[PDB]
């Protein structure tokens, strides 16, 4: 009797570029409210925007409007010059019989925008002992996908994008390591 | 068909 | 005609016997078609009409989690408004609360109402606007600030202006030979001499609906309240209305008085004398 | 001054008791509880306004019980523990006049009911100087951070120059990952990068500490296996800044 | 606390007829508090299958119910309503009355 739908289950958007996130909601009311949630990494949740079902207007909240169509039982949330930090998990809601009923869920990823690739694998040897070392594949652009170590004894971690706001530089980098291997065909596969 | 809404004093 | 659509609730305090008491009533106009009792064994909300029974078994789940909830929430205000009173946990309060909607014939909206009631007084009350409140003592008061801050007026006046009377109007189509009948009362007038001299006359009005009906007594033509009994119009148990009207009057006297009934099942209003 | 749940992360073996704790925000009147599942989502269990249950038809049919004794705190219990209740569990409170109020939420408590605690091991951790071939080419400096062999998936890694906690130029791993992928027990491993400009670095005075905080057993659970008892702690590795 | 007297009218659903089958009608109005104890007598005896309407009130807030049963009225048969509430010194009892 009262349901939310979030319908592609993940998104991506190009950094600063703008995204859409879609909701429906099925309820027979017309005193209700209606929320979206963000979630990060940390889990903690946080609201994003309130929109009154009585209220006609769009709420809209800086970067973030809604696109609230009452008739169509819509209620799509607007992310316009997206930034690395919107990387989460939104979460469309509606007030009901239930306080509060959430969707399923949509996690964007934001892909961050390498201003000048340059990418390059480093070896990195250990502060305690010297004997142990790690490899980093950094600096290259987005495009690019890392490939899981087909050599058993081998890890690679998967890309992870890092943000160095006061240089206002952004690179991203992956990890590998071995026991006792070499870094410049560590990364042979990923190409 | 009631109101959804609780309301507390 | 015109119509509504009225909810009745009533949460009662029974300190050391359980739980208190919640009993939710829905009417449209006189006739009462839905049912919740705390007490009661299925804890559903019931059916009292039959043309209600033609909802869906959601529709009844619905209605069953929004009353048991509206049942816990009242369970709180009994505590809450003891405290706003300093009142001890020995005794018996009660809670009212009563909203709806009116439409014209129409059958668009006219009017909209939500009350609050504690231990039988006013308590808190929505203005006529449906945007302000009318907070009755200084407890209340703490209340409106309380449901200015979550805009609840905002909320109540949706329901009202939309909920409210679009399930208005499709009740009054699911039962139309119910609710959109006129009876028009089957009236008598009786004689019960009671004295040597004097006798009353009884004017009555059965099986009438809806309950609004007038009955005033003349003699020689005019209009007489002196010596007249009215009784408040009762139910008759079947979805009709009763009330009479008696004037007690000396013997041979009797054919100087008749008595008038007005009521929207008759095209004029009828007149009775004893004959 | 926000919802406080008790504790972060919490690993129980089946067939225990586990009492999840929460703290509303002063002066809300109003707590709800929810749990996380990535198999059904966020869903409600039950929620109160004034210590009185106003709906439990979340609550699961037969271990699960919830109180609130009072306005400050209020406590769900599983009894006895499944490895089906393995979830996040969240609290909100509201200010409890209507049931539109906006919901405050807590962190959470991410709670792991294992079939048996035998394969819970501690993180081993350690730190990676940057590669002074990446100081030359790019004036940056990134470290490396590598938490390994532990299990369960319940490590938090932060990062700390100087005594204080620092985000900016981190990034974790979102997954761990299977030190032998063919294992389901396999121990996982976690890896962080911390990138400063290589001044910053090349001060011998800075103070570079990557700090693992593990949640495993109480002392209150039972350990008979040949090795350190896997209780929760914190395990560290550090570097300090080279000139050359 | 407002204490609010009930309102007692016992009737039929119909005209009664001697021998034809009826219903008896105790109508309590206007009281408060809630708590009131109604039953229904046959000759001094309380009928013991009466059932009873839900719980509503009017615009002083005051409730009312409605208690009814089947019955089959006689010429010399007693029918009445004893009512039990707050507000009385003790139970009132209203004789049956087909003219009322």
């Amino acid at each position: 009797a009262q349901t939310v739908t979030q319908s592609q289950p993940e998104m991506s958007v190009q950094e600063a570029e703008t995204v859409t996130l879609s909701c429906t909601y099925d309820t027979s009311e017309s005193d209700y409210y209606l929320f979206w949630y963000k979630q990060p990494p940390s889990r903690q949740m946080i609201l994003v925007i309130r929109q009154e079902a009585y209220k006609q207007q769009n709420a809209t909240e800086n970067r973030f409007s809604v696109n609230f169509q009452k008739a169509a039982k819509s209620f799509s949330l607007k992310i316009s010059d997206s930034q690395l930090g919107d990387a989460a998990m939104y979460f469309c809601a509606s007030s009901g019989n239930t306080p509060l009923v959430f969707g399923k869920g949509t996690r964007l990823s934001v892909i961050p925008n390498i201003q000048n690739p340059d990418p390059a694998v480093y070896q990195l040897r250990d502060s305690k002992s010297s004997d142990k070392s790690v490899c980093l594949f950094t600096d290259f652009d987005s495009q690019t996908n890392v490939s899981q170590s087909k050599d058993s004894d081998v890890y690679i971690t998967d890309k992870c994008v890092l943000d160095m706001r006061s240089m206002d530089f952004k690179s991203n980098s992956a990890v590998a390591w071995s026991n006792k291997f070499a870094c410049a065909n560590a990364f042979n596969n990923s190409i | 068909r009631l109101q959804s809404l609780q309301t507390y004093v | 005609g015109s119509h509504s659509m009225r909810y009745f609730f009533t949460s009662v305090s029974r300190p050391g016997r359980g739980e208190p008491r919640f009993i939710a009533v829905g009417y449209v106009d006189d006739t009462q078609f839905v049912r919740f009792d705390s007490d009661a064994a299925s804890q559903r909300m019931e059916p009292r009409a039959p043309w209600i029974e033609q909802e869906g078994p959601e529709y009844w789940d619905g209605e069953t989690r929004k009353v048991k909830a509206h049942s816990q929430t009242h369970r709180v205000d009994l505590g809450t408004l003891r405290g706003y009173y300093n009142q001890s946990e020995a005794g018996s309060h009660t809670v009212q609360r009563m909203y709806g909607c009116d439409v014209g014939s129409d059958w668009r909206f006219l009017r909209g109402y939500h009350q609050y009631a504690y231990d039988g007084k006013d308590y808190i009350a929505l203005k006529e606007d449906l945007r302000s409140w009318t907070a009755a003592d200084m407890a209340a008061q703490t209340t409106k600030h309380k449901w200015e801050a979550a805009h609840v007026a905002e909320q109540l006046r949706a329901y009202l202006e939309g909920t409210c009377v679009e399930w208005l109007r499709r009740y009054l189509e699911n039962g139309k030979e119910t609710l959109q009948r006129t009876d028009a009362p089957k009236t008598h007038m009786t004689h019960h001499a009671v004295s040597d001299h004097e006798a009353t006359l009884r004017c009555w009005a059965l099986s009438f609906y809806p309950a609004e009906i007038t009955l005033t007594w003349q003699r020689d033509g005019e209009d007489q309240t002196q010596d007249t009994e009215l009784v408040e119009t009762r139910p008759a148990g079947d979805g009709t209305f009763q009330k009479w009207a008696a004037v007690v009057v000396p013997s041979g006297q009797e054919q100087r008085y008749t008595c008038h009934v007005q009521h929207e099942g008759l095209p004029k209003p009828l007149t009775l004398r004893w004959e | 001054a926000g919802v406080i749940q008790s504790p972060r992360h919490e690993v129980t073996e089946m067939g225990q008791e586990v009492t999840l704790r929460c703290k509303p925000i002063s002066g809300h009147n109003s707590l709800f509880w929810y749990r996380q599942t990535m198999m059904r989502g966020l869903e409600l269990l039950i929620y109160f306004n004034n210590n009185v249950p106003i709906d439990d038809s979340g609550m699961p049919e037969d271990r699960f019980s919830a109180k609130m004794p009072n306005a400050s705190f209020s406590t769900l219990k599983i009894q006895p523990s499944e490895p089906r209740d393995s979830a996040v569990y969240f609290c909100a409170s509201t200010w409890g006049r209507a049931s539109t109020d906006t919901q405050y939420f807590g962190p959470g408590t991410r709670l792991t009911v294992l079939e048996d605690l035998k394969n819970v091991f501690p993180p081993e951790v350690a730190v990676f100087e940057p590669s002074e071939a990446e100081i030359s080419h790019t004036q940056k400096a990134t470290l490396v951070c590598l938490a390994t062999g532990f299990y369960p998936d319940h490590v938090e890694l932060s990062w700390w120059v100087n005594g204080k906690e620092v985000h900016s130029g981190v990034c974790t791993d979102p997954q761990p990952l299977k030190e032998q992928p063919a294992l389901n027990d396999s121990r996982y491993a976690l890896s962080s990068r911390l990138r400063v400009s290589a001044t910053f670095w090349q001060n011998p005075r800075n103070h570079f500490r990557c700090q693992v905080q593990f949640y495993g057993l109480s002392e209150n659970d039972e350990w008979t296996q040949d090795r350190a008892k896997p209780v929760t702690q914190i395990v560290s590795a550090e570097a300090w800044g080279r000139a050359d | 606390m407002i204490q609010r007297t009930p309102k007692i009218q016992v009737y039929s659903r119909h005209p009664a007829e001697n021998g034809k089958s009826n219903f008896l009608n105790c109508y309590v109005s206007g009281f408060h508090p809630s708590d009131i104890e109604v039953d229904l007598l046959k000759n001094g005896e309380r009928i013991e299958k009466v059932e009873h309407s839900d719980l509503s009130f009017s615009k002083d807030w005051s409730f009312y119910l409605l208690y009814y049963t089947e019955f089959t009225p006689t010429e010399k048969d007693e029918y009445a309503c004893r009512v039990n509430h707050v507000t009385l010194s003790q139970p009132k009892i209203v004789k049956w009355d087909r003219d009322m």
